[PDB]
């Protein structure tokens, strides 16, 4: 019986202590998705807008192709 | 011994945090100053009211409570009004940028910020208790700061206090007052991170309120300070058996007990009475029979359904003020003989009841009639379940063309997430109905 | 806390800024020299949305002015209000653009543009906590058109995470008879899908037609037209700029306007419309195609979202009932996907010269009806290949036109798959 005893609050420790474990890892795989997420939606707007940076160079390039002939 | 933390999250949150402390300090007889002449023990005590109430050698009464909010202009109002002396200036605590009305804003981009910061002033306040019961939790499901941040902090609590009980205030969306097109969404996703973390969450539906306001304190149009003093006397009904002590009270730990058959099904329904103006209050006595009836009619409760088309799992009667033992159950007999109360067979049927001595009270300025006694009834019954299908039903209208989505991507979240919250209700609907059908 | 940097570029775009910013200091009791001489705390509660503190207590607009000939700008210094501005924040060339949206956006407004961003850096740097921008610019010009829209795309790489607003002036054949106008705007329409979170879509075809037909104004002047469009500006912005629960920001008003990224387009609309009422009145008025300062029935399609902003004092159980009445009575003009997607609010506070009015804001599909009609004018010169030397020498590509008129085409079948789409 005192055997069973401490049994039983051992486990009541064990599964407080993995409940907050669960908690605590999901909650840094959350966070941490999230970031990656978001700077990845970030990276590929100021990638497009690069990209309209770069094409009016070249539009500029094509008018003073175009300039002297 | 027995501390109760109060956290006061989002606009709404705070609002009604404003509320229900000057009701309390009224109900005590603390000053806005913080000062409480009948408290003879200077600087300390063991008291009921200390459950929520910490003392300085100053003498001052202060609330165990922060308050949070991602932008300053709520808070700043508590900061500079009746009673800014009562908080410390770090139990108030605002960050610049809000949610936008958006989940993920809350929960990852903004509220990330602020978090550490929150937790170690809620780690300050816990330092001063001698026996930390619990949190109470007060946040609107509407707002992004309510339903992002309030599930970060839920999620963090779990972590930092392990299952130190967290019980809920929850603010349900009502088109007559609601600011965003997305709150279906909001609600959705906060109810789906903070369920395994909550141990109880009372729902205040703003429509169930609006119309009490309407219709018992004939207020044309209801604004938040009018919902919110009501809100503040349910609230102050519920928390009252941690607040003071008489040979009748039972505490709210004990109607928890019968209130939540199942970890899931832990949300109760309350229903307050009497809710009466002073001119028809005037020369007109509510007796115990009387409020206890009222428990009964679905106009008085807090959230909108109907407990006749459903099942009772629980039933718990919290009054206060003038209300003896025999005329209690003499009521409740009457009751069981007119109304049908519907148990699940798997349930006893009595009623758990607590009385508490110490009569209502009222701010001046407010709409309700000061009474001899009031009651609030807990119920567990299926039909509280109808508040997550009209939501779960809002959300599908908008998620079947992605409608909004894009502002929740765009802050990082994934589509998985909305489908994985929405599974969720969905299975939260099926364990409402389960609970509710016969024993083989 | 919350500040806007407000642009005006071009013609277009500095006229009805001026008077945008004459229109809000009257409302905020701000004097021309920007000293406070108000009646009302109301007042002052939020003034650092849209203007800046300087010693003294003076208040200036954070408002940045551009153009690429200097005549318009003169003439604003030289104005009524023409003082209150900052005098480092007027931005100009001299060259002009000529209307030409290449000149604008590749060519002379590329060449100015830094020293813009140069004065947009300060604005922005000493805010407290920067919202967003919003800029007034026509779509039909050069300048406003293609400065206007070179300016949205470098401002938006520095503040990718902000809210970037728009009052764009659609052209009109009726309006003016400057024959490039269609392609200025349909290049300029391709911008702004792509790059601002909210765009009012001021018509100048909707303009002249309340003018002529509603006021009965025989010829209408531009100045007609700007008071029409000032009178929007400041309902439209009301609710960023006195205490209130509704779409007090710009994140929260975009939140609650745009289902989907590119469907940011709104038609405004305002009540009373008049030159030389009850809460029912204000409210059929406007909802009522005539009062709409976009050319579109909304008969003609369905409405996505709207915000509706009620301002004087009145009965807010009365505002209640009528809102819920026309979206009953009509309801089969409100897509039944988006549940609840009107929202009311009201400011105690009336305009200049009214007990009360009414300004609405609607994000609903029947917008395609202006894009279709510019799509019509713009490809009736593009499949001849008209005037297309004037795009061409400033280095431009003709299939870059064909993208913008693709885009532009694609808004409009968005528009109506929404219209289209049902519940069940
Ligand atoms: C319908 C197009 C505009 C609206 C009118 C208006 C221009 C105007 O108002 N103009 C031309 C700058 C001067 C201004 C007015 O002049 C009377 C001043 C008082 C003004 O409105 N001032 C306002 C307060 C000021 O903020 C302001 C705003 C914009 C520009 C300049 C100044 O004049 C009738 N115009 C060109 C016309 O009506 C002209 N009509 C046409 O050109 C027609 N084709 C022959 C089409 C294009 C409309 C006729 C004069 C032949
Ligand atoms: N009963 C009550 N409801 C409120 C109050 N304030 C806001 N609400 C409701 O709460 C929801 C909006 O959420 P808020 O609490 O304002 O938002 P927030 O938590 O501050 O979040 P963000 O502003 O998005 O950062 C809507 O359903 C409102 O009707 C209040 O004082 N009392
Ligand atoms: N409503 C209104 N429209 C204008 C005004 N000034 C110019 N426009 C319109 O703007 C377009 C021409 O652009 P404008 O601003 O004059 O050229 P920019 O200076 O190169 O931007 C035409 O369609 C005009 O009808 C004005 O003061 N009010
Ligand atoms: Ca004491
Ligand atoms: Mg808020
Ligand atoms: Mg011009």
């Amino acid at each position: 019986k005192r055997e069973h005893e401490r049994e039983v609050i051992q486990k009541a420790i064990e599964e407080n202590n993995n409940f907050i474990k669960m908690a605590k890892e999901k909650l840094a795989q959350k966070m941490e998705s999230n970031k990656e997420n978001r700077e990845a939606h970030l990276a590929a707007m100021l990638e497009r807008l690069q990209e309209k940076d770069k094409h009016a160079e070249e539009v500029r390039k094509n008018k003073e192709l175009k300039e002297e002939a | 011994m027995r501390e109760c933390i109060s956290i006061h999250v989002g606009q709404a949150g705070v609002q009604i945090g404003n509320a229900c402390w000057e009701l309390y300090c009224l109900e005590h007889g603390i000053q806005p100053d913080g000062q409480m002449p009948s408290d003879k023990t200077i600087g300390g005590g063991d008291d009921s009211f200390n459950t929520f109430f910490s003392e300085t050698g100053a003498g001052k009464h202060v609330p165990r409570a922060v308050f949070v909010d991602l932008e300053p202009t709520v808070i700043d109002e508590v900061r500079t009004g009746t009673y800014r002396q009562l908080f410390h200036p770090e139990q108030l605590i605002t960050g610049k940028e809000d949610a936008a009305n958006n989940y993920a804003r809350g929960h990852y981009t903004i509220g990330k910020e602020i978090i550490d910061l929150v937790l170690d002033r809620i780690r300050k306040l816990a330092d001063q208790c001698t026996g930390l019961q619990g949190f109470l939790v007060f946040h609107s499901f509407g707002g992004g700061t309510g339903s992002g941040f309030t599930s970060l902090l839920m999620e963090r609590l779990s972590v930092d206090y392990g299952k130190k009980s967290k019980l809920e205030f929850s603010i349900y969306p009502a088109p007559q007052v609601s600011t965003a097109v997305v709150e279906p969404y909001n609600s959705i996703l906060t109810t789906h991170t903070t369920l395994e973390h909550s141990d109880c969450a009372f729902m205040v539906d703003n429509e169930a309120i609006y119309d009490i306001c309407r219709r018992n304190l004939d207020i044309e149009r209801p604004t938040y300070t009018n919902l919110n003093r009501l809100i503040s006397q349910i609230v102050s009904s519920i928390t009252a058996s941690l607040r003071f002590d008489g040979a009748l009270n039972v505490d709210l730990t004990e109607f928890q007990t019968n209130l939540v058959p199942y970890p899931r099904i832990h949300f109760p329904l309350a229903t307050y009475a009497p809710v009466i103006s002073a001119e028809k209050a005037y020369h007109e006595q509510l007796s115990v029979a009387e409020i206890t009836n009222a428990c009964f009619e679905p106009a008085n409760q807090m959230v909108k359904c109907d407990p006749r088309h459903g099942k009772y799992m629980a039933c718990c009667l919290l009054y206060r003020g003038d209300v003896v033992p025999k005329d209690v159950n003499a009521a409740i007999a009457t009751i069981k003989t007119k109304r049908s109360i519907q148990f699940v067979d798997w349930c006893p049927t009595g009623f758990k009841v607590g009385i508490n001595y110490q009569p209502p009270t009222v701010v001046p300025g407010g709409d309700l009639a000061k009474v001899q006694r009031a009651v609030c009834m807990l119920s567990n019954t299926t039909a509280i379940a109808e508040a997550w299908a009209r939501l779960d039903h809002k959300f599908d209208l908008m998620y079947a063309k992605r409608a909004f989505v894009h502002w929740y991507v765009g802050e990082g979240m994934e589509e998985g997430e909305f489908s994985e919250a929405r599974e969720d209700m969905a299975a939260l609907e099926k364990d409402y109905e389960e609970v509710g059908v016969d024993s083989v | 806390m919350r500040e806007i940097v407000h642009i005006q570029a071009g013609q277009c775009g500095n006229q009805i800024g001026a008077k945008f910013w004459e229109v809000i200091s009257d409302e905020h009791g701000i004097d021309p020299t920007g000293s406070y001489h108000g009646d009302s705390d109301l007042q002052l509660e939020r003034i650092n949305v849209y203007y800046n503190e300087a010693t003294g207590n003076k208040y200036v607009p954070r408002a940045i002015l551009v153009d690429l000939e200097p005549g318009t700008m003169d003439s604003v210094r030289s104005g009524p209000f023409g003082q209150i501005f900052r005098p480092d924040n007027f931005v100009f060339g001299q060259s002009g653009a000529g209307n030409n949206w290449a000149k604008g956006h590749y060519t002379e407004g590329a060449e100015l543009v830094d020293s813009v961003l140069d004065v947009v850096r300060k604005e922005s740097e000493s805010c407290d906590c920067l919202q967003g921008f919003q800029l007034t610019h026509s779509l039909g010009g050069g300048t406003g058109s293609g400065m206007g829209t070179l300016l949205i795309s470098k401002i938006r790489e520095e503040y990718p995470d902000r809210i970037m607003n728009t009052f764009s002036v659609m052209p009109s054949p009726k309006v003016s008879d400057t024959v490039v106008e269609p392609y200025n705007a349909t290049l300029s329409v391709h911008q702004l899908v792509e790059n601002t979170d909210e765009t009012y879509c001021i018509d100048n075809e909707a303009l002249y037609d309340i003018c002529f037909r509603t006021l009965k104004l025989t010829t209408p002047t531009y100045g007609d037209l700007n008071h029409l469009v000032s009178a929007t500006m400041s309902g439209v912005t009301t609710c960023l700029r006195f205490p209130g629960q509704l779409n007090a920001d710009l994140r929260k008003l975009a939140v609650n306007m745009v289902p989907f990224p590119r469907l940011h387009f709104f038609m405004p609309g305002f009540a009373p419309l008049t030159s030389r009422l009850t809460v029912p009145e204000l409210t059929q008025q406007m909802f009522d195609s005539k009062n709409m300062m976009a050319a579109c029935d909304p008969r003609h399609g369905r409405y996505l979202t709207v915000a509706a902003i009620f301002r004087g004092r009145m009965s807010m159980k009365e505002v209640d009932e009528q809102m819920l009445n026309v979206q009953n009575k009509n309801s089969s003009y409100f897509v039944e996907w988006i549940p609840n997607n009107v929202k009311t609010a009201v400011c105690d506070i009336p305009p200049r010269g009214l007990k009360m009015s009414a300004t609405f804001i609607g994000n609903s599909t029947a917008i395609q009806e202006l894009f279709k009609r510019i799509s019509e004018q713009f490809t009736a010169m593009f499949r001849r290949k008209a005037f297309l030397h004037w795009y061409t020498g400033e280095g431009m590509d003709e299939m870059e036109f064909t993208e913008a008129e693709s885009n532009m085409n694609d808004l409009v079948s968005e528009y109506q798959q929404y219209q289209d789409a049902t519940a069940d």
